[PDB]
DNA sequence: CGCCGTGTCCCTATAGGTTAGACTTTAAGTCAATACTCTTTTTGATAAATTTTA
DNA sequence: TAAAATTTATCAAAAAGAGTATTGACTTAAAGTCTAACCTATAGGATACTTACGACACGGCG
């Protein structure tokens, strides 16, 4: 008579897959550049998060056009046509 | 009730691709069985390990770094040798002596 | 394995060595700790520890360096755990490397003692010698022992010459204190006595110190003696002399105490020699001896055979299941909750290191073998606590749960969860009618098919774009948002959910029903499966289930839908039957009422016959208005049904098509009505629809008309009962309950009865027991009488006789004790209280008589209750033994098979049909041929043989067929299709895929629960029980065994019963049968002198089937058998095809008995196959040729699933501890391929659609409509 | 070979280890001034198709 | 029956922020490290006490 409370919800399971999905094709609206600080931002690549330093170091600009760059496409995001759709998720 | 082994659980693809790679390492038993440990590559090998037989076994490459003995546990001499001093023990030895050798002579 | 499919296909068990051990562990745990008090996370090398056993957090390792997937098969060289998956924690297993060695539990004190008979010793002898209380001498030379022995016996002189010289001294010393007695005593002037007390104590000091010498004198004898007859391998105790024998002789032999000795001596066993010699043993020897050896011999070839050497028993390195099987859950508010297995574990590790440490520091033999022996007692302990001993207790002295009492008994495993699961996608609700639905479909309340298929809806209203995404879709249905609903009819229409009642006693339990969505809350059920459903609306639950697979909905759409299972597995009778209710109103639409309004009179003259009318329309429009009853006759002028077959032959002969012609018949309106029911191709029925004319009709039809044409029917037959039983005016009131007037005139006449027959007592001139039998006797003429004044009291339009004699419900003493006399009643012992009862529950009853009435109900209701039991345990073991009874082959090809007696004759003579017809010759298949008076052949062979051929040959005029069974079925494993015959259920031939067994085994053991007793034969479902059993009757009765005439005499209060041969020399002389028994009646009573036959049964009574066997062969023992069982079923009115009797009869005459070996492997009084039997004669009639002599034996069903080949299913029945160990010794495979050991193991059954007949079939589209495409 | 009974299912002293607590570095983050060129927006400012008027 | 008039086309210019940086500056997050300090594992203590809490099968007997 113990629920264990810490297995699959099934349902959360496929939920995860599904904001995977379409937080990908978002993301793959974002430019090269956006969709690349995005996914190196937040590690969706590798699950490594890069931080600024490295990803300037690794397309050879400073952090501050980094940073820029990161605050334009959030902005760019937030914006209700690419962000009702993932609203739900949270 | 409610109740649920203290842990965690992930959901995420297990992804049989991109991975770091490892490194697998040998490390003989005192008996000499061999038991893989898997390393990565960025990973500086311990000399020893204790393998799955449960027994510390060193790497079969060649490294010996030093045995490492620990002091022994206190022994039954340690804990008479301190309250009594040998010489004092010897008078004792040798009544033991002569008794047993005047039973050996008799 | 580690990786694991389907596949699967030998489950072998077998014992573990150790080097099998060090070789699964994972790790070594060897700390006794659980988790750390403070941060609560696994400690290391103990028995959670992540290294040894796998992480508990998802791709962690214990530091927390590598914390994600990337990093996965790798082990972080720092905290050393494997970062992996955390379900391995499942099962990823340690080990323990013991310090000295340990034996088993199992294979030792388990009876019998499988290490007893291995090395030869007595159990209670070896619990000696493993719990460390007796040495054991492994090995010895005593070549040069026998010189040495001249050395020590030269020394024992000098010893015993020293002890002599002791002696002697003490004889001289004492002889002269003695004589100072005498110079003291004789000397002074003491008492002559008291001079000479001192001479007698200085005699009694030389007599005991002579006895002090004497016996240490016996005891350097018993040494001497013991060492000149030291030997090897022996059980010894007295560890001093064993100290003296060792350092006196501590060359010539070794010799050691404990398991370690003991593994030693399975490494100096040699199998072979030893089962030589037992071969040998057995081969000559006689008595106990070659039995001894026998045993013996089993255990030993067992480990021949499988080459295991029996080293598993001694026990090193012991094995530790995986954490997560004995999980340590936190209950919220921090109460940790161990599982049990965690402290056996930890006392078993507390123990091994403290025997480490102790043998380290070197202490005396006393603690170190105090600790072994609690090793031992521990590791005994945790692979089975209760055994060997007390058991293990802990808080509250609950006893603890080692790993057998989680694989033994009713809460193991193998008796448990593996045999029912709860199971996801599942609802259940209360029941209610609804005479609206089609027989297929079923209601669904709204509130319990949004949360059955909610994965449907939600994909479906996503793909509609009424949610964003699925977390939208799943909030939005879980707050039943209007939408959903319109959705949910979407996904629910054509798609089945299976509904199940409890207990599903028999096949039609579970059925799938297309759902229709309905308000309320209540499962609205179709009204004509609750017969099959056994389910009254009192308050009834039903559990919905659903299928989800493309193959688990094509089944119940096509196997489990219930318009298809129409008919009964067991005797092929209708369960969709209209029941209660609907045939009162067919019966009320089709009586007919002479003396009606607007009947048919052909009066004249003065006015036409006002009876006639054009068609059936016209009649129904008379019948709104006024004029026309229901009920009435008259003369109709039909032109859409089928006139029956004489009418049809008369004014068409042979070719009258309906839709067209126009006939006219004299009938009422009711009928004409009720016939537009059926359908077209039947013929005109006119007659009054008794529930048994119902039965027929739907059998007819179901046997010549498809399925579907059936449901519609029956479905049509379901509406217009309703619709006219709400008509009938079928009430109940007290005015329509009538008293018969000469009621109290039949009362005295018998009361003047009963007041003499208790003057007649009263006076004396009889006993007590004989008036209570006159009074009962009395009376029960007196219940007859007024049960026959008021049947004929009552017209035929009282509702109360209306409901009975249509057969809707109820027998007719329902109604005689409604109104009239309750009649006797009877005792809580069973006897009938001599009252009796006198009022009617009209009349109401009086205080003491309904005292007496409440005696008889309680105990009916406990009885039903234990009945219902009892019915369960039958089913589950008849489920058992017939198991393995699956259609194989399309035909065996044979041509053996049993006879049908089929109407026997007459003694004036006809063919009068024989009763039980229906339960004993349809639905089987002739393997000869029909053909008399050396006449043309009339059916052939292999036909279905129903009624219209069965109606042939009676008209034919023949009385014997020599038709198919499965009790002659030749097929190898299980029975063919054509010996089964036509499967009841559907009409047609059996599948080539049904597990006939289970069906068989559940339609006789279904119709229990109504089985009652009588008023010392056994004669209900007790004696089903014994049957099925195999005992001996209760009331065992003699059978004849030879013919002639009887040599009969009354001898000193019982009888003397011989028999007369005809040719069997020696008499059979029957001398004990009792008094109290009776002699058999016959066409008149036993005489003296009449013949009697072979078998002829002697007393009145029953006969045991183990004798009727031993004289009459296997098919005098079948015919009983099933004679028997119908015998007590037909008693209760239940039908039951003899063809499921037969099954479980052939799994019953399976094996054979071996009375004389031959050469070859069988052991005399085992109990093998038949076909195994044979198949080793073929093989060993070359290479020398020696047959083994095999004897038929009957089995009860119990022992015949006890000898069931695989150990899984062995196990899962009961005694699972013997059954696994002995499977174990002796390497068993199971194979996989019962229809008990699949649902375990969770692959597909080998029955139904699992076979790879059907499993394997390949789909593709004809390349015809492909290239249309 | 049969017949039966009964067995069994209170404290101190060392030492390590732990964390906590906080200072001087990093190393990563966020703000703001200028700056440079450039597709595109955005509002502005002149030309041309559809409707008013005598 | 033709203008005087009311709205679609095109840029001029500013700009406007994008396409894009830089640089410097300030900040803090951390974090590495030094120190402080506080559990926790570990061991050692001296009159004398001395053994607790219905059936199935095998072995004995006849
Ligand atoms: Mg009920
Ligand atoms: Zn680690
Ligand atoms: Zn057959």
């Amino acid at each position: 008579f113990i629920e264990d409370s810490e297995a699959v919800v099934a349902v959360d399971a496929v939920s995860f897959t599904l904001l995977q999905d379409q937080l990908q094709s978002v993301l793959d609206t974002l430019s090269e550049r956006e969709a690349g600080v995005v996914r190196l931002r937040f590690g969706l690549t590798d699950g490594q998060p890069r931080t600024l330093d490295e990803i300037g170091q690794v397309y050879g600009v400073t952090r501050e056009r980094i940073r820029q760059i990161e605050s334009k496409t959030m902005s760019k995001l937030r914006h209700p046509s690419r962000s009702q759709v993932l609203r739900d998720y949270l | 009730l409610r109740g649920s082994r203290l842990g965690a659980v992930s959901y995420e693809t297990d992804r049989n691709h991109d991975l770091a790679p490892r490194q697998i390492a040998r490390y003989r038993t005192d008996n000499g069985e061999e038991f893989e440990v898997p390393f990565a590559d960025d990973a500086e090998i311990p000399g020893t390990w204790l393998c799955r037989n449960g027994m510390e076994g060193t790497l079969i490459e060649g490294d010996l770094p030093e045995p490492k003995k620990v002091k022994p546990p206190r022994t039954h001499w340690d804990m008479l040798l301190e309250r009594r001093s040998i010489e004092e023990l010897e008078e004792l030895l040798k009544e033991r002596l002569e008794l047993i050798r005047s039973r050996r002579r008799g | 394995a580690m990786l694991d499919v389907n596949f699967f296909d030998e489950l072998r068990i077998g014992l573990a060595t150790a080097e099998d051990i060090r070789q699964w562990s994972y790790g070594e745990v060897k700390k006794p700790e659980t988790i750390n008090y403070r941060t609560l996370k696994p400690e290391k090398d103990g028995l959670f520890c992540e290294k040894i056993f796998g992480p508990t957090r998802d791709w962690e390792c214990y530091c927390g360096k590598y914390k994600r997937v990337r990093f996965k098969g790798i082990i972080c060289e720092r905290c050393g755990v494997e970062v992996t998956r955390a379900k391995v924690r499942r099962e990823r297993m340690g080990h323990i490397e013991l310090a000295a060695p340990v034996t088993h539990i199992w294979y030792f004190k388990g009876v019998p003692s499988r290490l007893g008979y291995l090395l030869d010793l007595a159990p209670k002898d070896l619990e000696k010698i493993i719990y460390f209380a007796a040495y054991v001498i492994t090995s010895v030379d005593e070549e040069m022992r026998h010189n040495e022995l001249s050395t020590l016996e030269a020394e024992m002189a000098v010893e015993r010459k020293a002890v002599e010289d002791q002696r002697d001294g003490e004889l001289e010393a004492r002889a002269q204190k003695l004589e100072a007695d005498l110079a003291e005593l004789e000397a002074e002037g003491a008492k002559a006595d008291a001079r000479r007390k001192v001479r007698d104590g200085g005699e009694r000091e030389m007599r005991q110190i002579r006895d002090r010498a004497q016996r240490e004198l016996d005891r350097l004898e018993d040494i001497w003696s013991t060492f000149t007859k030291l030997a090897p391998k022996q059980l010894i105790v007295d560890e001093n002399l064993y100290r003296e024998l060792v350092d006196r002789y501590g060359e010539y032999f070794t010799g050691a105490m404990g398991a370690e000795s003991i593994q030693k001596l399975i490494e100096n066993f040699d199998i072979d020699a030893e089962a030589e010699s037992l071969r040998d043993v057995i081969r000559n020897g006689k008595g106990q001896k070659k039995l001894r050896a026998l045993k013996r011999l089993k255990v030993v070839a067992a480990f021949q055979q499988s080459g295991n050497s029996p080293m598993g028993m001694v026990l090193d390195a012991v094995p530790v299941i995986p954490p997560e099987l004995r999980p340590m859950v936190q209950l919220d508010g921090g109460r940790f909750a161990t599982s049990d297995l965690n402290d056996l574990y930890r006392r078993v590790i507390n123990r091994n290191n403290r025997l480490k440490r102790l043998i380290d520091l070197g202490a005396p033999e006393i603690i170190v073998n105090n600790e072994k022996r609690m090793l031992q007692e521990s590791v005994d302990a945790l692979f089975d606590n209760g055994r060997r001993g007390r058991p293990v207790t802990g808080p509250g002295n609950r006893p603890l749960k080692s790993l057998s009492d989680l694989l033994k008994g009713k809460q193991g495993r193998f008796r448990q969860n593996l045999l029912g699961k709860r199971v996801d996608y599942s609802g259940r609700s209360v029941i209610v009618v609804g005479p609206q639905l089609k027989l297929h479909q079923c209601g669904l309340p709204k509130l319990m098919a949004l949360e059955l298929f909610k994965p449907f809806v939600m994909k479906r209203l996503v793909d509609l774009n009424h949610a964003q995404n699925i977390k939208s879709a799943k909030r939005m249905v879980e707050r039943q948002r209007p939408q959903v609903w319109d959705v949910l009819e979407e996904v629910i229409a054509e798609h089945p959910v299976l509904l199940n009642r409890a207990p599903t006693l028999h096949r039609l339990g579970i059925q799938a029903f297309e759902p229709m969505l309905v308000e309320g809350k209540a499962i609205q059920l179709h009204p004509l499966v609750c017969e099959a459903f056994n389910a009254d609306f009192d308050g009834d639950q039903m559990a919905v289930h659903l299928p989800l697979s493309a193959e688990a909905q094509a089944e119940a759409r096509i196997l489990m839908l219930s318009s298809n299972n129409i008919l009964s597995p067991a005797s092929g009778r209708p369960l969709a039957m209209p029941r209660l209710d609907m045939v009162t109103g067919l019966y009320y639409l089709t009586t007919e009422v002479p003396g009606d309004t607007g009947e048919y009179q052909p009066a004249s003259g003065d006015h036409p016959e006002t009876g006639v009318y054009s068609s059936p329309a016209e009649a129904i429009m008379a019948a709104d208005r006024g004029v026309l009853s229901v009920r009435a006759k008259i003369k109709v002028r039909l032109t859409q049904l089928r006139p029956p077959v004489e009418i049809e032959a008369e004014l068409f002969g042979h070719s009258g098509w309906q839709p067209g012609d126009a006939w006219m018949a004299e009938t009422t309106l009711g009928r004409v009505m009720f016939n537009e029911l059926l359908p077209l191709g039947y013929p005109f029925v006119n007659k009054q629809m008794h529930k048994k004319v119902q039965a027929a009709i739907i059998n007819d039809l179901a046997e010549r008309y498809p399925m579907i044409v059936v449901a519609q029917t029956v479905d049509k037959l379901k509406d217009a009962g309703f619709y006219w039983a709400t008509r009938s005016g079928v009430t109940v009131s007290m005015a329509d309950v009538l008293v018969p007037p000469r009621k109290k005139e039949i009362l005295d006449h018998y009361e003047e009865r009963a007041d003499k027959v208790e003057k007649q007592f009263q006076r004396g001139a009889l006993n007590h027991d004989e008036r209570n039998e006159a009074l009962v006797e009395i009376w029960k003429e007196a219940t007859d009488e007024v049960g026959q004044a008021l049947r004929e009291h009552y017209p035929d339009d009282n509702p109360i006789i209306t409901i009975v004699d249509s057969g809707a419900t109820g027998n007719f003493t329902q109604t005689r004790t409604l109104a009239g006399m309750k009649g006797l009643v009877t005792n809580p012992k069973g006897e009938f209280i001599p009252r009796p009862v006198k009022s009617s529950f009209r009349e109401g009853l009086t205080v003491l008589e309904y005292f007496i009435n409440t005696h008889g109900a309680r105990k009916g209701l406990a009885d039903t209750a234990l009945r219902t039991a009892d019915s369960g345990y039958l089913t589950r073991r008849l489920v058992d033994v017939s198991q393995d009874v699956i259609v194989r082959e399309h035909d065996c090809q044979t041509e053996r098979g049993i006879v049908v007696e089929l109407a026997e004759r007459a003694p004036d003579g006809t063919l009068i049909r024989d009763p039980y017809i229906e339960t004993s010759a349809y639905a089987r298949t002739l393997g000869t041929d029909a053909v008399d008076e050396a006449g043309n052949v009339i059916v052939e062979r292999g036909q279905d043989l129903g009624d219209p051929e069965i109606d042939a040959l009676l008209a034919a005029g023949i009385t014997q067929v020599k038709v198919r069974s499965v009790l002659t079925c030749a097929t190898s494993t299980g029975v063919c299709a054509t010996c089964y015959g036509r499967s009841m259920a559907t009409g047609k031939l059996v599948d080539i895929g049904e597990a006939v067994g289970i069906v068989a085994a559940q339609s006789i053991g279904e119709p229990g629960t109504q089985l009652t007793m009588r008023t010392d034969i056994t004669g209900g479902l007790p004696r089903v029980q014994e049957l099925f059993e195999a005992r001996v009757p209760r009331g065992k009765a003699p059978i004849a065994d030879v013919t002639g005439r009887v040599r009969l005499e009354d001898g000193e209060r019982f009888y003397k019963i011989t028999i007369v041969p005809d040719d069997g020399g020696e008499e059979v002389v029957y001398d004990k049968i009792s008094k109290r028994q009776r002699l058999r009646v016959f066409k008149r009573v036993l005489s003296d002198g009449d013949h009697v036959e072979v078998g002829q049964q002697l007393m009145e009574g029953s006969a045991d089937p183990h004798e009727v066997l031993r004289v009459q062969g296997p098919r005098e023992v079948q015919i009983h058998l099933v004679r028997e069982v119908q015998e007590v079923y037909r008693a209760q009115g239940v039908s039951i095809h003899d063809k499921h009797i037969e099954v479980i009869v052939r799994q019953m005459l399976r094996r054979v008995t071996i009375i004389d070996s031959g050469s070859t492997e069988f052991l005399p009084g085992s109990l093998i196959d038949r076909a195994e039997f044979e198949a080793e004669n073929r093989r060993v009639v070359a290479e020398g040729g020696e047959p083994a002599a095999g004897r038929p034996v009957l089995m009860g069903i119990t022992k015949a699933s006890l000898a069931t080949d695989s150990w899984l299913s062995a196990a899962s029945f009961q005694e699972t501890t013997r059954v696994l160990t002995d499977a174990a010794i002796n390497c068993r495979s199971d194979k996989l391929n019962g229809l008990k050991e699949n649902v375990i193991i969770g692959k597909l059954i080998p029955a139904g659609t699992g076979i790879n007949r059907y499993r394997n079939i390949a789909v593709q589209p004809t390349e015809e409509a492909r290239a249309a495409a």
